[PDB]
């Protein structure tokens, strides 16, 4: 990250032991199931291109995803470098990436008035990638999520909305599918509460109601 | 493109 | 949290790896047992909306529990727009819950004089969303919990207290619950004592007076 | 609402 | 706790997840054998109203003994307010206990010159009733520990200190207690032996000359 | 009284 | 690491134990697989040529793994030997090494303006040899990683590119195997499916399609 | 302990979680064998005497011990009491064992130009009460350690040095001991090549001597 | 060790609770395998010889090898007294081993200039204590080192290295041991190869020769 | 004396 | 010597 | 060369 020096201008200062062994163990235990997007983005707050770079090649094993991770990132940087065109410099999208770039000039940017961000467009890139792979990774489509005649509702709004935040689907989409598919895919005890609830009910409504059904 | 396949994070 | 800079003048510092670990651990282990609110405010100190919602995001799992604590937040949100009127800016519910602004304007907020307290305000309905989650999450009405005719006075005291904490009644009601029902739920053995004692004792003098009976 | 459904806690 | 802010003047700083995670561990394993309370205290050094009542609240289970805690709370708070008259402000026995006051109040009274010690005399209170579940979750009056005919002396005196230490009775019973009690629960043998060296021997000497008796 | 039986520590 | 004294100039500062206990781990358990490099590389950042001495003769066992780094670091410092001609004074391949240096003169060399950065010199040098070592710790080339007829295609991408990340050979050399060995070396199912998507496709999309098949 | 304020001068600090922890750990795991006596004089460097009497209090179990503590502090302090007369006050010897001064007149005294050190002087007699636990909780006489006829020699030295650490003997009788005691308790094989060497043999010389004897 | 105090001038702050548990453990494990002493050497780096002192008084058991230790740390500090004559003060042998010094005096040697560097003296004396040890705990002499008939020869070049590691022999016999020992003590499979390769053949070339044969 | 039997170390 | 062999390192 | 085979990294 960067922090205040002596001089109270900011420096950069290294990502620490804790937060590696964390992040290493997070990668480890969680195989890009879709809380290691909030958990990277909180173990990388103001992180350096180098620190992002630095986290990234910790990670053992998972070698197909971050291949899948690279390529999207060489796809995002080459998209930055079709959007700004070539005149502090200006940041190229391999800079940005710190592939080209020395981590003087990436505390120059991030510490230039107004800021050239280069660690959070970076970290977008990258959470943009982990998408890409926690999608991939996540073995079902939430059209595949039912519950079961056996199955207590909340076990499936759990199912459900675990599966749903791996969507790739627009907003407009998961909002159609919480009201509709919630009610439709319900097992036909529950489903009827449902129904005689209607289409208007809160989550907590549908769950308190189908509490024990 | 910036990150080669064999290639780590960063580049050398 | 909020912390002074190297100007002394008031910055963001971010949450870090230990207490987002020790927040994962909690919600892994304790399952929105009330116990979850204390240790949710007391982890999240001086937290800015960033850094609530990075608490909030790291939950694995519970996505049934956390679909209600978005609603709430919601619903709190929806409330404090339609209490406050549009004219540092004002910020709007959304911009409290951290969906429309940027972390500068949560410092700005927060260090602002007087103070307009994003973080505790946000905290606020984050905390009320938990709380309609742990009385959810509560198996028992305390109108159901009793004394067996084998089981000791301190047992149920310490099972009518935990069951009580997550009651959604008024403290009026609270009170009139811990004088009639402490007395009415125990074991004919153990309420004759009570009854003995009448309404005007403490509860040490209940459990003192219960002990081994 | 501010949080939508699928959407995480503090939105994109 | 309060520490010395940029400015060099004193303001609050969070109680630590480390600090948290010790006093909900102290609490889970030692249930209120004594040497809580010496945990309580130093874990709690400087801490305001704030960050007791975070300690306190982050107890799980032991309901019972935590609401003979708030009645003691209450019964130490009502001698408060009936101690000091009514004319910073003068703290009444809710603001205190953190009640009635924000954390700048509480901040304002521990820096005052004279200090108004709000965090020590709340924590004297909860110390207080600390001490009384303490003396009721020991399972034995000190009348009741003897040493067994096959028992070391070590042992006894161990299992007698360790009661002692959570006896309700004054110095001056607890000083007659070590010295008549000591002597006349001891095992015959061991008992010999005390009465010949008699009243006026050391702690040392008694178990020097029981050892191996 | 300042804390109520079935109220946290420091209440609201 | 060198940092910031009270006078607010550069300072050495010691490698912390927990530093070199995770280093120490580090190299217990992974027995120089590839993360071994990024890890030496977080750990060691800013680290003086006396601090990686520290970490790398901390290292239990290994010890031919060590002896070739020592030939390696021979090597290198013999090159800037060569390099180098003689004229702070210019550091020698030794003293770059930390070797014939006191730590004063590398705290001199890395802050002075240019800097001399001795630090990363020798963190290129060791680095190259915990390459040379990984690549011969690798027990499989490339050219022997193919997929089972019963395997799946991610777990022959995480064979494959895990053992391409230890391959020796050119940049123009992995991109060839990427593009060729990739479809070549997969089983007939899934090189069947990779051939009707052809040489242009992702990873992505090629994993996309070869999965269940 | 006592650090730095932001005025600079010096002023009192909580003694850590962590260091209470290890204490803890260290009188639960290792009962007092002498090392306990170092790690204690570690663990508190630096202390006041209310981070010494915190350190003691949280002493679980082990109650035997600490009255026979609490009774040689007596006597040091009483013995305080009368090496000192009456006239920053001096300090009294229940002043120097925090029991009947401030925390702030503790700071004074340790402050103080020249220093009144009641922090190193009440760790003074805590250790001098520590050592006469640690002889008696020692088991065995030096007197009774001998080599068994099938026991390696370097066994037997780590028996006698561990016993020897814990005599109470005068440095000159120690010194006796090593010499004389060393090489008669040896078994006769051992003692033989002892007597070979004589009376002026290093350590060393009399393990090297003796190895696989 | 030695930091920078409120007024920027150096001043001791305790060795901390985590070095001393790292240190009682890496001796507790590793039982005077060589890395013991880089271990301690940077467990120890800035150390007075009271943060010395403290790190070896807490070693349990060992009171064999410890006592091996006190008298090197004699021997070296009666060769200091016999080095340097007597006229800060020039500190004695018994001043820089801390037994006859206040703290005061080291901090007063270690911040004079130019520096009286007693506590890295005391640590020299101390690692050349520790090598001694090292040196008596290794089990086997270089010359014992052969490679088993059906041993691989990564396995023998490890032991012969961790072997040599510890051997007392000056650097020219450690550079002739590698250069003739390590080809000749192969078993005749891998030595007929080491033999075609050579004399002037690097250990990368051996090992990679000798891989499977 | 200053530490009684039953007492903490350091008293009230 | 300034280490006797019973003592601790460093002395009283 | 600065690192001979026995030695440990850095030298004496």
């Amino acid at each position: 990250p960067i922090v205040q020096n002596l001089q109270g201008q900011m420096v950069h200062q290294a990502i620490s032991p804790r937060t590696l062994n964390a992040w290493v163990k997070v990668v480890e235990e969680k195989a890009f199931s879709p809380e290691v997007i909030p958990m990277f983005s909180a173990l990388s707050e103001g992180a350096t291109p180098q620190d992002l770079n630095t986290m990234l090649n910790t990670v053992g094993g998972h070698q197909a995803a971050m291949q899948m991770l690279k390529e999207t990132i060489n796809e995002e940087a080459a998209e930055w470098d079709r959007l700004h065109p070539v005149h502090m410099r200006e940041p190229r999208g391999s800079d940005i990436a710190g592939t080209t770039s020395t981590l003087q000039e990436q505390i120059g940017w991030m510490t230039h008035n107004p800021p050239i961000p280069v660690g959070e467009i970076y970290k977008r890139w990258i959470i943009l990638g982990l998408n890409k792979i926690v999608r991939m990774y996540s073995p079902t489509s939430i059209l595949d999520i039912r519950q079961g005649p056996k199955e207590p509702f909340r076990d499936y709004v759990d199912r459900f909305y675990k599966t749903l935040r791996a969507e790739q689907a627009s907003q407009e989409v998961k909002n159609w599918m919480t009201e509709t598919l919630l009610v439709q895919n319900a097992n036909p005890d529950c489903k009827t509460i449902l129904k005689a609830l209607g289409p208007g009910a809160t989550l907590e409504e549908m769950m308190t109601a189908c509490q024990g059904v | 493109g910036p990150l080669l396949p064999g290639q780590s994070f960063g580049g050398p």
